[PDB]
């Protein structure tokens, strides 16, 4: 029904497919998803903004409806639905499948990383986790090691996939769950996060 | 000025009878068509159906003919009920004030026009996990601001929500006046099929002997909310 994607540099127009098959006139609505939000009615009836649409979202008159983004920015980023309707059925129960708008050349940004050991509240409970948080960055691809001293830590250790901030950049977190016996014994903890091409090391120790 | 706001168990047993409503405010139940819409995870949209005083509902054959959709006008509030609920129905809800408009493509008098609707305000959605699993309620713990955690006069405090389920897990700072400098990361899926979350907030340094730090967590699956005072050292 859509594309599945779409990538587009800074500043230049996005022109986003429908997913089409329409017999006759007609009415067509386009719905904006940003990473972690709800959808926005963007395009009505075509061509109809709602108040609050900035004019560089138009819409295609009246098969292959189009949505069209000028002057892209970092900010248009999401999944984009359209909704077909047309004079042939009474209701079109379908969404399209959507299109995922991807903004190029974003200027690059290493991750921050804040490594918590774990709480003496946690350890009085016979537990032991360490937090590893790493916020703004793009692009948003990262890999994650732990060490124990200078040893690789295979088990125990929860990374997530990275998610889009408000501010553009991405975000991820890395848990690595230990016993407190575990965590007395060696002289420090590592958390090693690489992105693109480059290691920022953040190490913590029982004191 | 209408708003809207999904409210489900957020955890459903298999073949269970799933229970959603949708609370409106700044305006009447009945003024206007109302819609659920559901989301997959990385997966798209689906309407669910829709219904209006009226007493006018209709449904997405895709679902199968177990979806009621009611209206409640002493409480202002939609209704949505979904029978025999499989893992296939776990997805984010939403509700969403909908409207038609009128398409003529010809003669009016041959009613050569078509109605078309369009969701133009929605709530932010509430998670429906189905799942054999029991709920379980998050432990707290504080993970204190320290020299380590901090850098140049900026440093970074927070709480940890460890292993709960299902989603969602809510979190806000000294109950909402502390909004900037918050960052509350999404959840890890643990192989435990736990989650995991981290709050953090960047604060003053100077700040830290003078100012008192709380983080609200709030599980509403298991009906418990958690304040944590998070101190230095």
């Amino acid at each position: 029904t859509q594309p599945s994607q779409l990538s587009v540099a800074p500043g230049e127009t996005a022109r986003i497919s429908c997913g089409g098959r329409s017999l006759g006139s007609r009415a067509v609505q386009w719905y904006q998803q940003k990473p972690g939000q709800a959808p926005v009615l963007v395009i009505y009836n075509n061509q109809d903004r709602p108040s609050g649409i900035p004019e560089r979202f138009s819409g295609s008159p009246d098969t292959t409806a189009t949505l069209t983004i000028s002057r892209v920015e970092a900010g248009d980023e999401a999944d984009y639905y359209c909704h077909m309707w047309d004079s042939r059925s009474a209701i079109n129960w379908v969404f399209g499948g959507g299109t995922k708008l991807t903004v190029l050349g974003q200027p690059k940004a290493a991750p921050s990383v804040t490594l918590f050991p774990p709480s003496s509240e946690e350890l009085q409970a016979n537990k032991a986790t360490l937090v590893c948080l790493i916020s703004d960055f793009y692009p948003g691809a990262v890999t994650v090691a732990w060490k124990a001293d200078s040893s690789p830590v295979k088990a125990g250790v929860e990374t997530t996939t990275p998610s889009k901030q408000s501010n553009n950049k991405y975000a991820a977190s890395s848990y690595l769950s230990l016993t407190p016996e575990q965590w007395k014994s060696h002289k420090s903890y590592s958390c090693q996060v690489t992105h693109e091409g480059s290691t920022v090391e953040k190490t913590v120790a029982p004191t | 000025q209408v708003q809207l706001q999904e409210s489900g168990p957020g955890l459903v047993k298999p073949s269970e009878t799933l229970s959603l409503t949708c609370s409106v405010s700044g305006a009447s139940i009945s003024d206007h068509y109302w819609s659920w819409i559901r989301q997959s995870p990385g997966k798209g949209l689906e309407w669910i159906g829709y219904v209006y005083d009226s007493g006018d509902t209709n449904y997405n054959p895709s679902l199968k003919s177990r979806v009621n959709l009611s209206l409640d006008t002493s409480k202002n509030q939609v209704s949505l009920s979904l029978t025999a609920v499989t893992a296939a129905d776990s997805a984010i809800y939403y509700c969403a004030r909908t409207q038609h408009g009128r398409r003529i493509y010809g003669i009016v008098a041959f009613r050569e026009w078509f109605t078309y609707f369009y969701m133009d305000v929605w709530g932010q959605g509430t998670p429906v996990t189905v799942s054999s699993a029991s709920t379980k309620g998050p432990s707290v713990f504080p993970l204190a601001p320290s020299s380590k955690s901090t850098s140049g006069g900026t440093a970074a405090l927070g709480c940890l929500v460890k292993d709960y389920f299902p989603e969602p897990v809510t979190v806000s700072w000294n109950s909402g006046a502390l909004t900037s400098g918050v960052h509350t990361f999404p959840a890890v899926l643990q192989s435990s099929g736990l989650y995991s979350l981290s709050s953090v907030v960047t604060v003053p340094s100077s700040s830290l002997g003078t100012q008192t730090y709380i983080c609200n967590v709030n599980h509403k699956p298991s009906n418990t909310k958690v304040d944590k005072k998070v101190e230095p050292k």
